[PDB]
């Protein structure tokens, strides 16, 4: 139904991916632009160690694969895009955009907003990672997960993602061991609860005020 | 402590009602405020600045003081102090 | 100048700023979009301590103040934009964009590219900050400064910016003391030279290959 | 070790010459390659993929082997090995 976005000149296509499936690998041609419709996509950089660093954790209505807008199919991806949860999205080869925009220029503004939003989200992760206190950095990240993926729940906001301590480690430039300890401290301070690998943050509004 | 998902900005929380229309703010440090209106279409968001949101909750406090209960006034005043002071 | 970009419906304006002058403060209405023409603009987050964290160090042809594309004049800035060097740029109030784009749709594509580039640049800082080794993180940052601000010089690429150890600290989530020590180590390893607060990186290509 | 500023992508370095067109790459880990052409207008950049840049330097090595000096061939081959192997 959202496919009302598509047309003769925006011949977009639906793709779905089971959890953990790759949307694009490094080295693939940057042929398409993506709109995440449902789920969470992880964009990461893989180093030769096999160590992965998460560059973005995208929520629904996120535009991604934007390198295609600079180089097109000629250049190669350097990030791994993976379906962190089951994912549904719309794909379109980027060459179809010029004539799309000319016909429905409402598409350009929508697009400009979506990219602007990406900029502000990555800058917030920069803020997160710039913290020297590793606990501050974790809280700030969990506050971003509450914003992007949170559900109201009896006790506060539950981050609606099943999160391994490794997945967190890879997003805040820490280690699995240091995440476990810091989550433990947060629970002992009665700031979060953990149930079935879901983190609930009890008073995310009041926590954020301590970051100003 | 009532919540709403903005398609672009993520989770928002309610600062207060007006009448009908509601004031919401971003979870992360209230960098953005939104006037929100509901309908059979229907939910719509208008950004507004922090100084104007402030004056809005201020007007609302004046209306509660004159026409509603002490409890509501006292609740909203606490919200004003945690949001703006 | 390049003010061939301007028109009746894109009534852009030139602003110049002496070094260290503010382009916008937190709290200012998000009225305008900016195109950096010459110089370097630092975008930072200021916390209540007076501690500053640099969210972006922008080079020429960078589009910034993009929050205006989402909210317009209604919302307030939350970053400090400052002229890190002397700066020249074009400003336009954002409301003028709709009718601008309708008339020269070539503006939309140019704009989409510019915002896409911002996304990729912030993501590279995320990569930089995600490094746990603080020296790796410094090298990665200096490699980014070589890309954005570097000049060929007898000995390698000279980062054409006069950089305080504090300015570096604020961009890599470190301390002034730790930057000094790490720069010292880099000089002693014959990987950089320092002259008049300019850092020269001797073989930036070969250094980058050690990050793959 | 010859350099060029792309307006969008920043500092590039030359991998090799062809004949008056050149192959350049991004400083940071060669994530992007660019075919570059010069003129009285005049400098223009065309992105190309890593596999196609590879085949380009390969073709160029074949031409140096047949028609130019050992030194040039040996220089370019070293560049091939540092860039692609
Ligand atoms: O859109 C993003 O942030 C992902 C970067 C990208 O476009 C790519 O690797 O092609
Ligand atoms: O353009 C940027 O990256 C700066 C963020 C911004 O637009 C703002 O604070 O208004």
């Amino acid at each position: 139904m959202f496919r009302e976005l598509g047309s003769g000149k925006l011949p977009l296509q639906i793709e779905q991916f089971e959890r953990g499936k790759t949307i694009f690998f490094p080295g693939d041609p940057a042929e398409r632009v993506y709109l995440l419709v449902k789920g969470a996509v992880k964009l990461s950089r893989v180093y030769e160690s096999g160590e992965e660093i998460t560059v973005a954790l995208l929520r629904e209505n996120s535009v991604f694969g934007v390198l295609s807008l600079l180089t097109g199919q000629r250049s190669d991806r350097f990030y791994h895009a993976v379906a962190f949860t089951p994912v549904q999205l719309f794909s379109v080869p980027i060459e179809f955009m010029q004539k799309a925009l000319i016909e429905r220029p409402e598409l350009a503004n929508v697009m400009l907003q979506g990219l602007s939003s990406r900029i502000l989200q990555t800058e917030m992760m920069i803020e997160t990672l710039a913290h020297r206190d590793m606990g501050s950095r974790l809280v700030s990240f969990l506050l971003i997960l509450c914003r992007d993926f949170g559900i109201p729940s009896p006790d506060g906001i539950t981050i609606d993602l099943k999160l391994s301590h490794q997945a967190i480690a890879e997003a805040i430039g820490s280690t699995r061991v240091t995440v476990t300890r810091l989550l433990g401290d947060l629970r002992e301070s009665k700031l979060i609860a953990i149930h079935k690998k879901r983190i609930t943050v009890f008073n995310p509004v009041a926590l954020s005020q301590q970051f100003s | 402590e009532n919540y709403l998902n903005h398609p672009t900005f993520g989770l928002l929380y309610q600062i207060c009602s007006f009448g009908d229309k509601e004031l919401f703010a971003t979870l992360y440090a209230q960098r953005l405020f939104f006037l929100v209106a509901f309908d059979a279409r229907g939910t719509r968001f208008e950004p507004i600045g922090r100084n104007e949101a402030r004056m809005l909750v201020d007007n609302r406090l004046r209306q509660l003081r004159r026409d509603a209960s002490l409890q509501e006034y006292n609740q909203l005043q606490q919200v004003f102090k945690q949001t703006f002071l």
